[PDB]
């Protein structure tokens, strides 16, 4: 029929990928489009933005924001630094502890101004400390189950945590550069991985990070690796305009 | 109080037959300086715990002119000396107080606390 | 490459299995492929550094690491099949001695040298659990007084503690 | 089956008297010796290893129970 | 001084960085929409003021930040701090 | 005025408009829409660059209300936010597998078509010219 | 409850009961340096150590929190303030050679590096 036609009609992911010009955009939804040439460079235009996730799923949009314990709504600083957030925390546990018979009383003989509302506080909130929140630049739609997701692609070495550091042995904070991690000590001993030796170590294959320490007891840095000759393992494991804008108000 | 002292390192001398008290040359920084460092930072991180005290510290002292050594005294009865560098090891506990410890001072050299 | 995670903890997640991957060298895969029914984590998981001395040394690092407070290991993926091993080579490293040690067997805990703690340096025997013990057997008898780094080695079937 | 247990050796005994001792049956591989660092001295035991696993089991036939320093010693498979 | 601002026929701005020691032109830092130039110019060291040939001008901002030297399709991207639809082709700005 | 208070209201709609109900992102989208035509031509668009990135999921939806809060809150951003950025979230869906996802995509963009069919001739991608046909517009890219 | 003479001898940091470290100046009359006050820790009832930073850019106190205080001594501002122990911070001492390196000890048994 018409449908098994045009179905044979269609060609395989392979076909498209070589087919394509720019390869990394082919996906199924696209092996699907009664146009796919275009639909492919279309998604390999510049600046244009995906359909989002969730045409696909079975679950509306945020259902799965569902199932899991939610936190309900935190300020912002300048607000409960302006004291209306106090303010009304104290006027909610009066009103949720009185009685039916006392929110009837107030409403009659009224606790006429309980607290003043409070000027140049606020006013200094809203017009003199008030700051920019963190905001997602074009195109990062929001979807659910963003929170899970595993985070990839940091294969620098750098890198460290601080849990990290504690459940591996090394130092959290201000620490973390002067100490060398326990896999720094065998990138000293034998090397630093052969598929990350466009890594190099600090303390072991890199310079003396700020203020480390030389020496072979616990807390230092101990022989940089180095050949017979002096030369490092690598690298160097011991160590050897106007752009004020133009329409600005202060 | 019955005086005690536990010696926690192996060894009292390092390669040369020194005590833990002479100042060592091996940290990047010279704490035989007389100088204050040109600037201080604020601490960011939290670099080392030492933990073998039972009850609460009451008063803490840097070993006079360089540092190296610090000294706690605690509510356990105990006094005890600790390195800030290396390997920042427990190097001696004295024991001979019968009731918590309140306050310690050294000497202007280190050689001697009360 | 291929790493056994060892007391693999179950809500110590893949996620930062594979971060902690990366702050020791080329995370290139952590997987800890589960039973078909549970979902949790199963005991024991590939973890893969694409560098074999890369996850030696991340291997030597995180045993002991405390995951789910728990000391978990990563070690290569008991009836006595452990041997000592003395007169031995301080001059070695770990990945070398399961290399070493390795030819005629699996070794299912990695060479624990008896190393004196007051220094780091050690006084000259070890002992490795490989896989059986006629492994040990003809890996002692290969090495038996021959030829080690620098102080000869000298191995058979371990004591027990 | 070519490496061997041998306890009950005198203080004298040695990885050179082992090997003289026991070269007769065939050729060894290796010797090892557990010793005891603190006093320089061995445990009394050691195991050897034959080329030939019937050498090493004529070895052991003719070595069990036998004198070497003025006393009887123990040979047996090692595994 | 040392940054260049190539700007396009029609994608836009593009932040280029010459690194001497090892010679190379790299691309930092470019901009988030299609903009047909006309001519662009220097308000600092990192904004630019670009025409268009529809009618528009824009101002351009690097955010305060960029890690100047290392080694869609972008890394890292500036924003835009002003827009104005002049009304006719603009053929040369210049700060004076 | 709501240049004042556009910060201080974002992460709620933010929170509100991660699921609570049909409801809940029916009322955050209509919140949306105003705070645009309020904050057109002050700056406040990173801001609603942000708020973008929340609502534009909703897009496939039902509910008569749902779906219509959530186009109001897309006319209003666009002008705020202008045709650019709304021409790009609307790019690659328009030839897409499905037939639901194409016909969305195909309203918002008739609505962003209508108003504002002018500014889109300078946001329009470049596509490639095949054999028989002519694609690409040399009289752009005349240089001078 | 406690008294620390500042690095250079000009300076006395007392730490005050009401919650204040007062500044006398040490080789002049011993007069109070009302310039000099700093406020936003909790002391009351505890004899916790105050120290200076060796440059004098910094002054540091332990709070019945557990809170190590860090004030810039030339605005007087309260510049940081995090959790170093569970129980009350009672030693605060700054490493004489070290910019940033600060020791803390606390009624929980344990002494705490900082840098």
């Amino acid at each position: 029929s018409k449908k098994k036609l045009r179905r044979m009609n269609r060609f395989t992911v392979a076909e498209l990928k070589q087919l394509v010009a720019r390869p990394d955009v082919v996906e199924m939804h696209d092996v699907t489009a009664q146009d796919p040439k275009l639909l492919v460079h279309l998604k390999a235009t510049r600046n244009s933005v995906p359909v989002p996730r969730h045409w696909c799923f079975k679950r509306k949009y945020l259902q799965g924001k569902r199932g899991i314990e939610k936190p309900p709504f935190e300020l912002p600083d300048f607000i409960k630094r302006t004291g209306i957030q106090e303010m009304r925390e104290a006027l909610q546990e009066k009103e949720e502890q009185k009685t039916m018979k006392s929110k009837m009383r107030e409403k009659v003989r009224p606790k006429m101004g309980k607290i003043d509302i409070d000027y140049q506080k606020l006013h200094d909130a809203f017009f003199k400390w008030q700051t920019k929140p963190k905001l997602t630049i074009h195109g990062d739609l929001y979807y659910e189950g963003k929170e899970f997701e595993t985070r990839l692609k940091e294969k620098k070495p750098g890198d460290l945590s601080d849990e990290l550091r504690i459940s591996l042995g090394m130092p959290v904070g201000p620490n973390a550069h002067k100490v060398p991690p326990p896999w720094l000590i065998a990138m000293q001993r034998y090397g630093p991985p052969p598929s990350y030796p466009n890594l190099k170590i600090p303390g072991l294959n890199s310079p003396i990070p700020e203020s480390c320490s030389f020496g072979y007891h616990a807390g230092g840095w101990g022989k940089p690796p180095v050949d017979e000759t002096g030369k490092p393992l690598y690298g160097d494991v011991f160590g050897t305009i106007d752009r004020t804008p133009w329409g600005e108000l202060e | 109080g019955e005086e005690k002292t536990i010696l926690h390192v192996k060894e009292m001398y390092d390669y040369q037959g020194r005590s833990y008290l002479h100042i060592p040359q091996d940290v990047g920084v010279n704490l035989r300086s007389t100088m204050p460092p040109e600037k201080c930072y604020l601490p960011k991180k939290q670099i080392h715990v030492w933990s073998g005290h039972t009850k609460g510290v009451s008063a803490v002292r840097l070993f006079p002119l360089s540092g190296h050594l610090l000294l706690s005294c605690s509510m356990d009865c105990k006094i005890k000396l600790w390195e800030v560098y290396g390997e920042r090891r427990c190097l001696r506990t004295f024991i001979g107080h019968s009731k918590a410890v309140r306050d310690i001072c050294f000497n202007t050299a280190g050689t001697q606390f009360l | 490459a291929t790493v056994y995670v060892g007391g693999l903890d179950e809500k110590v997640s893949e996620p930062l299995l594979w971060e902690l991957f990366l702050q020791a060298g080329p995370v290139v895969n952590t997987h800890m492929p589960k039973d078909r029914v549970t979902g949790q984590h199963q005991g024991y998981g590939f973890v893969e550094f694409l560098s074999e001395e890369d996850a030696d040394y991340a291997i030597k690092i995180m045993n002991m690491i405390k995951l789910y407070g728990k000391p978990i290991r990563v070690n290569k993926a008991d009836v006595g099949a452990n041997i000592f091993i003395g007169n031995l080579d301080p001059e070695i490293d770990e990945k070398l001695l399961y290399d070493t040690f390795s030819a005629f067997g699996v070794i299912l805990q990695t060479p624990k040298i008896m190393r004196d703690p007051d220094t780091g340096n050690s006084k000259g025997y070890a002992f490795i659990n490989f896989a059986s013990f006629d492994a040990s057997d003809a890996a002692i008898e290969a090495m038996n007084g021959q030829y080690l780094c620098n102080r000869p080695i000298t191995v058979s079937y371990a004591f027990k503690k | 089956k070519r490496v061997l247990y041998v306890g009950g050796l005198a203080e004298e005994v040695d990885d050179k008297v082992l090997h003289a001792a026991f070269i007769p049956f065939g050729d060894i591989t290796d010797i090892q010796i557990p010793l005891d660092y603190e006093t320089e001295k061995h445990r009394g035991f050691a195991f050897v290893e034959f080329e030939l696993a019937e050498d090493a089991a004529a070895a052991i036939d003719n070595m069990n129970e036998s004198e070497l320093f003025g006393r009887t010693i123990r040979v047996n498979l090692a595994k | 001084g040392h940054r260049v601002i190539v700007s396009d026929v029609q994608e836009s701005f593009i932040w280029v960085r010459y690194k001497r020691n090892e010679n190379q032109l790299i691309i930092f830092a470019d901009d988030t929409y299609p903009r047909w130039v006309t001519t662009a110019s220097l308000l600092d060291y990192d904004t630019v003021a670009g025409a268009d040939k529809f009618g528009n001008i824009c101002v351009v901002r690097l955010p305060p930040n960029t890690n100047d030297e290392v080694d869609n399709g972008a890394s890292q991207k500036a924003e835009v701090i002003m827009n104005y639809h002049v009304g006719e082709t603009v053929l040369s700005l210049q700060k004076t | 005025m709501g240049k004042d208070y556009i910060y201080a209201v974002t992460p709620l709609l933010e929170d509100a408009l991660m699921d609570r109900d049909l409801v809940h992102r029916q009322t955050a989208s209509a919140v949306v829409q105003h705070m645009s035509l309020g904050v057109y031509g002050f700056g406040c668009e990173d801001s609603l660059n942000h708020l973008l990135n929340y609502v534009w999921p909703n897009v496939f939806e039902t509910s008569p209300h749902v779906i219509q809060a959530v186009m109001g809150a897309l006319e209003g951003l666009r002008v705020a936010i202008g045709p650019c950025r709304m021409l790009q979230y609307c790019l690659q869906g328009l030839f897409h597998p499905a037939r639901k996802v194409r016909d969305v995509y195909w309203k918002i963009y008739n609505s962003i078509y209508i108003g504002s069919q002018d500014a889109l001739i300078a946001h329009y991608p470049r596509i490639y010219n095949d054999d028989k046909n002519t694609y690409i517009r040399y009289e752009l890219d005349y240089i001078l | 409850p406690a008294v620390t003479l500042s690095p250079n001898g000009k300076w006395l940091a007392c730490q005050s009961m009401d919650n204040q470290i007062l500044i006398f100046g040490a080789q002049n009359r011993f007069r109070l340096n009302k310039k000099k006050i700093f406020k936003g820790h909790m002391v009351a009832g505890y004899a916790c150590q105050v120290d200076f930073s060796p440059d004098m850019s910094y002054v540091i106190s332990g709070d019945g929190n557990g809170k190590l205080n860090i004030w810039d001594w030339k605005t007087t501002k309260l510049y940081s303030r995090f959790k170093a122990h569970d129980k009350v911070c009672i030693g605060a001492v700054w490493h004489p050679h070290e910019t940033s390196k600060v020791i803390t000890c606390g009624w929980d048994g344990l002494i705490k590096l900082w840098d």
